[PDB]
């Protein structure tokens, strides 16, 4: 296997508009949502068929109970942070927890909270501490670091339970998460203002890809414009790399994807 | 399924060491609790273990081995007041707190010098902690179990049983 | 309080060919807060049957959505994406770069 | 810290029983367990916060209500013989690693009650014995130096028990209301002693 990740997000709004929930929580394996929960439905539901098919109803029931509790905690903590900041109106509170299982088998884990879209508290599971960004976060850090058993629980979950869940979900979605769809790559020429070469790749999975241009085969050219890796909508992804050419060189597009190197030389 | 196995009953002498094992088989692990509960009294928290290692809190030690899925509560310098049940609780991957049946610890008093004899009711008392009593034989006859009295001002401990309405290993002395 | 301007990118699922069915995508990403309004336009007119994924979360605390609809491109028609956000004074139109 | 209703309760089958659990520690999570012989604690109902209640592992025949934060009431709609157990409640702050604080516990046995009969049997030192017989059920509480009461008292289906000690003996019986259309004598909550 390659590097995979599992992570859960929580989001809370203080004065939500009628169409916006007060609390949302979504889980992801690498880039696919697998779980979802909001204050409107008050139920944890699958976001992938291989999650609903391979999980008994008891799982969803118990984690729905847990998510109701977590939503309540989020509401209280957001109100407390607004009280500390002397803030009124609508504000956002976010949490992300997760882990990564790499190619060489090593594991990483992370947990953090944000207030109004900015890092608020970053958990360090090696030193068993919380990094605080301001004084309010320092108050919350003093509050949380007093509960040693909770820090130990967080360490054990990030290092042991999260990786177990990741492997279990990977086996659940083996035909989706661990498949390989090779890209289709083409070369276009466009007239600007001069002529430019576009290397367009599309229809591939996983999203991670590398594209570049090279002149005379041995040197990487400069002033390369890169297109973002965007979801095409059918589960595959697309991207591109363009350069501008006036001198007579031999240019070639190089695309590396999922351990396969591809070279398109253009005349 | 998921269950928690710990011994039903344990017996150790006063001033000695005892090790109450607790092995668990669950899908996932989120911590193991140890609770002390005297008979008819509220359970009392003792320790929480979630990482491998040994934690020492006073006379009590709590070890955990996630690999072996096993824990033990260590009681050093056993005292008569340590006689109680000890509960093992494990939390699974679905955050469900599984509770073990408990381990009833019994402390045998250290008798320096006994003078056993049988003294309406019949009172068997002042015998050594190594001699147990056997229950009543006839349905009409009644007999109690061992009891430990501690006269704190006199620094004295003794065992005693009451039969009122025998067949037991009473010392020949 | 921190606010992030969204990044609007319009593209087709497959390489565009006039007369062949396709899907028009509008990928709005990197905005904060979460509430946003996105619409796809056909010749400057709102399209009713538009679909979007659920609100997704990025590691940098921002959000992203994928609005799409089924369409058949032509040599004359032009499509675009209309997005309004707290960080935008007036709604922004990003025309589909046919290229 | 955490307190409950009376530690002993005698109720007839088919009655609506109200068990209480009050804590002054401003705790969110509150629990209701039942402790049966040979089994560990089993969660009946669990409340995360006010006006919040989630069913536990054995919610059949049980109901709860969390109106005040401090009070967690356990409601027995139709009392059954199977519902004879030691009822323990607990409270704790939110968190999977936080310990729970239990109340004193309530022994509920679910007609045949008879008060204890107490006596004192006089004697290299003083050895006095107190003895109570014939009480039913085991709802009996009886200077804390040099004492040893039997932890388990003493072959019929409803056989009344007998305990011994080494003499105040308080018994827990039927309340004043809803009682005794049946016979001539009444065992109620009383303290029977024996002088010596």
């Amino acid at each position: 296997m390659r590097t995979h990740s599992l992570r859960y997000f929580r989001l809370g709004v203080s004065d939500p508009i009628h169409g916006v929930p007060e609390f949302i929580s979504v889980g992801y394996v690498d880039s696919h949502p697998i779980t979802t929960y909001d204050s409107v439905t008050r139920q944890k539901e699958p976001r992938a068929p291989w999650m609903a098919e391979n999980l008994a109803p008891d799982h969803w029931e118990r984690y729905t109970q847990l998510l109701r509790g977590w939503q309540q905690m989020f509401k209280v903590e957001l109100k407390r942070l607004q009280r500390h900041y002397n803030h009124s109106g609508s504000h956002t509170y976010q949490r992300m927890i997760g882990c990564e299982l790499l190619e060489d088998g090593s594991t990483t884990g992370f947990l953090q909270y944000a207030y109004d879209g900015q890092d608020f508290l970053i958990f360090n599971k090696d030193t068993l501490s919380w990094l605080a960004v301001d004084n309010v976060a320092h108050t919350i850090k003093q509050a949380w670091e007093a509960n040693q058993h909770e820090l130990l629980y967080q360490k054990n979950w990030l290092e042991e339970e999260c990786i177990a869940w990741l492997k279990r979900f990977l086996e659940y979605g083996k035909d989706t998460l661990q498949r390989t769809e090779p890209p289709l790559v083409r070369v276009n020429r466009k007239e600007t203002f001069v002529t430019a070469l576009f290397c367009k790749a599309h229809g591939f999975y996983p999203p991670e890809i590398y594209m570049t241009w090279m002149k005379n085969g041995e040197e990487i050219v400069q002033e390369i414009d890169y297109g973002d890796i965007l979801p095409s909508g059918d589960g595959t992804y697309q991207a591109w790399a363009s350069i501008e050419l006036q001198s007579s060189n031999l240019y070639s597009c190089h695309v590396e994807h999922s351990g396969v190197h591809m070279v398109l030389q253009v005349p | 399924g998921q269950n928690i196995d710990q011994p039903t009953e344990m017996t150790a002498t006063e001033g000695a060491i005892v090790q109450i094992n607790c092995t668990y088989q669950t899908s996932g692990f989120n911590g193991l609790f140890w609770y002390q509960q005297h008979a008819g009294e509220a359970p009392t928290f003792l320790s929480y273990n979630v990482l491998d290692g040994l934690e020492e809190k006073g006379r009590f030690s709590s070890f955990l081995s996630r690999s072996k899925g096993y824990s033990y509560l260590l009681l050093k310098e056993l005292q008569m007041k340590d006689s109680a049940s000890y509960l093992c609780a494990v939390m699974d991957s679905n955050y469900q707190l599984i509770w073990g049946a408990g381990t009833k610890l019994i402390i045998k008093p250290d008798i320096q010098n006994p003078d056993p004899a049988v003294y309406s009711v019949c009172l068997f008392t002042d015998f050594d902690s190594q001699t147990n009593v056997s229950q009543s034989k006839d349905s009409d006859v009644y007999i109690t179990d061992k009891c430990v009295l501690d006269m704190r001002s006199m620094d004295f401990k003794s065992n005693s049983a009451v039969a009122w309405s025998n067949n037991s290993i009473i010392p020949e002395d | 309080m921190i606010q992030r301007t969204p990044k609007i990118q319009v593209y087709s699922r497959h390489p565009a060919e006039n007369g062949k069915s396709n899907f028009l995508n509008c990928y709005v990403s990197g905005f904060h807060p979460s509430d946003i309004e996105v619409d796809l336009l056909k010749n400057g007119e709102r399209i009713e049957k538009v679909e979007h994924s659920d609100l997704s979360f990025s590691k940098d605390w921002s959000f992203y959505l994928l609005y799409y609809t089924e369409f058949t491109p032509t040599e004359k028609d032009e499509y675009a994406c209309r997005v309004n956000h707290v960080t935008l004074s007036q709604p922004k139109i990003v025309k589909w770069d046919r290229d | 810290k955490v307190t409950q209703s009376s530690r002993y309760l005698v109720k007839r089958t088919g009655e609506k029983v109200f068990l209480e659990c009050v804590q002054d520690m401003d705790h969110e999570n509150m629990f209701w367990y039942r402790q049966d012989p040979g089994l560990g604690l089993r969660l009946i109902y669990f409340s995360y916060d006010v006006k919040m209640k989630e069913k536990g592992d054995i919610p059949e025949g049980y109901s709860v209500s969390r109106e005040k934060k401090e009070r967690f009431s356990l409601i027995l709609e139709s009392a059954s013989t199977n519902q004879t157990s030691m009822y323990l409640c607990a409270s704790s702050p939110p968190g999977p690693s936080n310990e729970q604080f239990f109340g004193p516990g309530t022994r509920l046995t679910v007609k045949n009650v008879f008060p204890p009969e107490v006596a004192v049997f006089e004697p290299q030192k003083a050895t006095l014995v107190c003895l109570a017989t014939g009480f039913y059920p085991d709802h009996v509480e009886l200077v804390h130096s040099g004492v040893c009461t039997d932890p388990q008292p003493l072959a019929l289906n409803d056989s009344r028990y007998a305990l011994s000690s080494r003499c105040q003996v308080q018994f827990y019986g039927l309340s004043e209301n809803d009682e005794w259309t049946q016979d001539r004598a009444k065992p109620v909550t009383q303290i029977v002693s024996a002088e010596a």
